[PDB]
């Protein structure tokens, strides 16, 4: 058990340890636990909880479990000041004023409070003066974009893209560009037009897309298409029907993401894991946007595209134990038409689809199967769901007769099962072992009818896997694959070479890769499905060194390797993804007798791995990875990232691979990628950016994005990874521009880059771990915060460039030295709080580095030039500076001829 | 010093 009382305490002690995420998350699971005869127990709550949402940037929820405090107490001056903080940060200055406003006269003196109205007053002032002036910047745009008024395409794009970047800039210019809706019937017109360009369209919902982050904007679209609710959640669902281009769907689920996320107070992106109280709260409207989704998993008219997005986006929002809505949707979805339904799609194909389908539309639905079945947790509920993913398996089993026209079943319990494998598996697996199956298996395995001769030769090849207990069905059926392969139809042929090719130990290791050989290589004859498994075959041939070799040892394997991936998309993921994350051996294993020997395969240890590698990365190998890289598959990213990963690691190559999409990719893998998928993706992202120049591989704000990675993978410090590849990027990255430290900065990551200094045996990790925080300091924010203070910083700058047994570490705390005396108060805590400052000042004075003997006697000549308490301090060291005084080669004579001046 | 400065929950 648990009570109400004590876990708030594990938040509150959260709050304290800085896990605002789970902070937020602990009080809002407590506050469930107390209902409303605990009174007093819960305000302090919301209170709270608004604290962390306020410092996770989950401002219109800080606002709202604000007020939901002060409901309670009008006082309560914790959370108006809270509030009015957040208020500001809507953009919304007005009542911020009025909260904070009101909290000062309640604690008549808090610097806080007091802080916060300074800045309110300078904003209720650039208000009404600031806001009118946007709203005509906007206006007139909303002319070039949306009403009529604007000549050629180009510029009412470009007018577009404005009020775009307007939207998301600020909390403010977004509710600017939604200029009240006015925005929403604009975009809908560009949907609606038949003519108007893509791009245009998508731009346009992209401005909306934004528009509607905002919990109440966003609540407001969904019901303002119609009086009747229900009908308008039909209408923004089946806006991504509308038109049916690749992008203007995508663009448009988006939209319907929103209302998900806006619905339950929920963001994936975020990691906010949805508010319980607020899903319950308009659950109404939860109901219906499913129940839209859902049925629209059916219907005949809704396209493909459409139907394998209502897929994803059924998949992403409604299971609870990822990122999902609350818990219990999951449920009644299985408990109801949901499943079923979602299964009758798991039973369809491209060649017998009683609703438009693609040859995509499968892998949408093995995951979201998988998942839905993962989010069931409960036995009571597990239960529930194979008591009807069965009940389902026999309806469409009784009834697979053998006659033109039961044949069809056949194929539908045939791919649903193939489905149910690569899915749910347990389930699915644990199905065919009820060899009723076994036999329909044969009869169209042998009949004449090319499809169930080959979907049957699939339903094997999909049941290889790894234990036993279904080697039973497989026992006849690999046998039968061989009879199958013989077969002229191709079709049947490919469909049979693998399986065949996916066992291993007419079959020859060799023979089975000729196969698939031609079989792809063959482009403009056989077609681009029957080449998916050609590639899925020659992608299980690659797990051994020996084939690996022979791949890569021909061009034209790769650059129709390519051809395809660039074709078939998501298609060729998992497979064209293992190949390539194969022969790159991107795959990591954990780390009297002998076995050593066996460990050979040249072609695997050793450099022989960038040999292939590289020939590799020359045929494309990358602009293919980013094509069949969309996919909310996890371990096909998780697989292109390694394949990435261990593809910038060779220097020249990344010249390359950074103009190819690389930093593009591996940085969405960040996000989209799971587990070591991120992880080793931005390892990647590190490993591509130090020798290369930030300007030409970060740019367009490439680099803020760039950040909370490799400012979160060096948090694992205690050893390993490439940290140090992380610091000569962020070394190129708070380099040039500012805004850049600033992230690296707000990042609380500098407890961390404050060690590689630290250390003894590390020089390499050091080496960086200054010439970084140079270009970091490198201008204010952490400037004034390295100086006044009064924490041991400067104290380092200084030994640093003097202690010179290496070089580097000099350098670094060199240029780290002049430019940190030019500040006055630097030259205070130093002499004073500096033992021992000469003999330090006396090595650096001229110590034997032709360049720290110039940032020395800079960052030494600057100490007196400034304060004369200093300018004094002739003991000892004022002897070296006057030496530099002859023709001894070495230009640091200047700022040795520059320590003497300090003497007027 | 502290931190009644409502930068603590309760």
């Amino acid at each position: 058990v648990q009570t109400a009382e004590e876990i708030r305490d594990e938040g509150n002690a959260a709050v304290k340890d800085q896990d605002y995420i789970k902070a937020d998350e602990l009080y809002t699971e407590a506050l469930q636990l107390t209902t409303d005869e605990d009174k007093a127990l819960r305000p302090v709550l919301y209170r709270n909880r608004a604290m962390a949402r306020l410092k996770r940037d989950d401002f219109e929820g800080a606002q709202s479990d604000c007020t939901k405090a002060l409901e309670f107490d009008g006082a309560d001056v914790k959370a108006l000041f809270r509030r009015s903080l957040a208020r500001e940060q809507l953009g919304n200055v007005g009542p911020a004023f009025q909260d904070a406003k009101e909290a000062l006269r309640l604690s008549p003196n808090d610097k806080g409070i007091v802080e916060v109205l300074q800045r309110l007053v300078k904003a209720n002032n650039d208000k009404i003066k600031q806001t009118t002036s946007l709203a005509n910047k906007v206006t007139d745009m909303e002319k070039l974009a949306f009403r009529g008024e604007a000549k050629d395409t180009e510029q009412k794009m470009t007018a577009l893209n404005n009020l775009l970047v307007l939207c998301r800039e600020s909390e403010s210019g977004a509710t600017g560009v939604w200029n009240q809706g006015a925005l929403v019937p604009f975009v809908l017109n560009l949907i609606n037009d038949a003519s108007e360009n893509e791009e245009v369209t998508v731009t346009a919902i992209r401005i909306l897309d934004e528009t509607i982050k905002n919990s109440v904007r966003c609540m407001k679209f969904l019901a303002m298409h119609d009086p009747d609710g229900p009908k308008s959640v039909r209408f923004v669902c089946r806006l991504m029907c509308k038109k049916s281009t690749k992008d203007f769907v995508d663009a448009t689920g988006i939209l319907v993401q929103r209302v998900f996320n806006a619905m339950a107070k929920m963001d994936r992106q975020k990691e906010m894991k949805p508010d319980p109280e607020v899903a319950e709260a308009n659950k109404i409207w939860i109901i219906r946007v499913l129940l839209e989704l859902q049925e629209m998993l059916q219907d005949p008219k809704v396209g493909a595209v459409q139907r394998e997005t209502c897929i994803d986006l059924f998949l992403k929002n409604l299971m609870h134990m990822d990122g999902g809505i609350p818990r219990g949707w999951s449920w009644k979805f299985v408990e109801e038409r949901g499943l079923l339904a979602l299964l009758d799609v798991a039973s369809q194909i491209p060649e017998l689809c009683e609703y438009p389908v693609s040859a995509e539309t499968r892998q949408h639905v093995a995951i979201c199967l998988q998942r839905l079945e993962e989010d069931m947790v409960f036995d009571t509920k597990r239960t529930i769901f194979k008591e009807k993913v069965d009940m389902f398996f026999n309806a469409l089993i009784s009834r697979c007769t053998n006659d033109d026209e039961g044949h069809k079943y056949r194929i539908k319990l045939s791919c649903f099962l193939i489905t149910m494998l690569q899915g749910p598996v347990d389930i699915g697996i644990n199905l065919i072992t009820n060899d009723q199956l076994t036999p329909i298996m044969l009869e169209m395995a042998a009949s004449q009818d090319h499809l169930m001769q080959g979907i049957a030769a699939e339903l094997i090849v999909a049941t290889v896997s790894k234990h036993e207990r279904a080697i039973n069905m497989l026992k006849v059926g690999i046998p039968v694959l061989r009879a199958l392969y013989d077969s002229e139809d191709p079709t049947v042929k490919v469909r049979a070479l693998v399986g065949l090719c996916k066992i291993g130990a007419e079959e020859a290791v060799i023979s089975l890769a000729k196969t698939c050989k031609k079989f792809l290589l063959e482009t403009e004859k056989y077609s681009v499905d029957i080449r998916r498994y050609a590639c899925e075959g020659l992608s299980y041939l690659s797990l051994d060194a020996d084939v690996k070799e022979w791949i890569v040892d021909d061009s034209l394997l790769l650059k129709a390797l390519v051809l395809l991936a660039k074709k078939a998309g998501a298609l060729c993921v998992y497979t064209l993804a293992t190949i390539y994350a194969n022969l790159s051996n991107a795959f990591e294993k954990p780390k009297f007798a002998k076995h050593h020997v066996p460990e050979t395969h040249p072609k695997d240890t050793e450099e022989y791995v960038e040999k292939r590698v590289r020939a590799l990365v020359e045929e494309g190998a990358v602009p293919a990875c980013v094509a069949v890289s969309k996919t909310e598959s996890k371990n096909a990213l998780e697989l292109i990232a390694r394949s990435l990963l261990a593809f910038a690691e060779y220097e020249d190559l990344r010249g390359r691979i950074i103009a190819e999409g690389g930093t593009v990719l591996c940085l969405r893998l960040t996000k989209e990628a799971s587990g070591e998928g991120k992880i080793k993706a931005g390892h990647a992202i590190a490993k591509l950016g130090a020798k290369a120049d930030p300007m030409i591989s970060f740019p367009g704000q490439r680099a803020y994005e760039v950040v909370k990675p490799l400012c979160d993978l060096l948090h694992p410090d205690v050893e390993g990874k490439a940290n140090y590849d992380s610091l000569l990027t962020l070394t190129n990255l708070a380099s040039v521009s500012d805004s850049i430290r600033g992230r690296i900065l707000k990042e609380k990551a500098i407890p961390k880059i404050e060690e590689f200094w630290f250390m003894t045996d590390h020089e390499h990790l050091r080496a960086a771990a200054a010439e970084l925080l140079l270009n970091l300091l490198f201008f204010e924010k952490f400037y004034e915060e390295t100086v006044a203070p009064g924490t041991d910083r400067l104290k380092l700058w200084v030994l640093y460039s003097a202690e010179v047994e290496e070089e580097r570490l000099s350098r670094a705390s060199a240029a780290g030295f002049a430019i940190l005396t030019e500040d006055e108060n630097a030259c205070a805590r130093i002499m004073d709080e500096i033992k021992s400052w000469p003999e330090v000042f006396k090595d650096i004075a001229m110590h034997e580095d032709a360049e720290t003997q110039r940032r020395g006697l800079m960052g030494i000549a600057n100490i007196m030039h400034s304060s004369n308490k200093l300018c004094s301090e002739i003991v000892s060291s004022e002897v070296f500076r006057v030496l530099v005084a002859v023709t001894k080669l070495g230009t640091i004579n200047q700022e040795r001829a520059g320590s003497t001046e300090q003497a007027k | 010093a502290g931190g009644p400065t409502i930068e603590e929950v309760d």
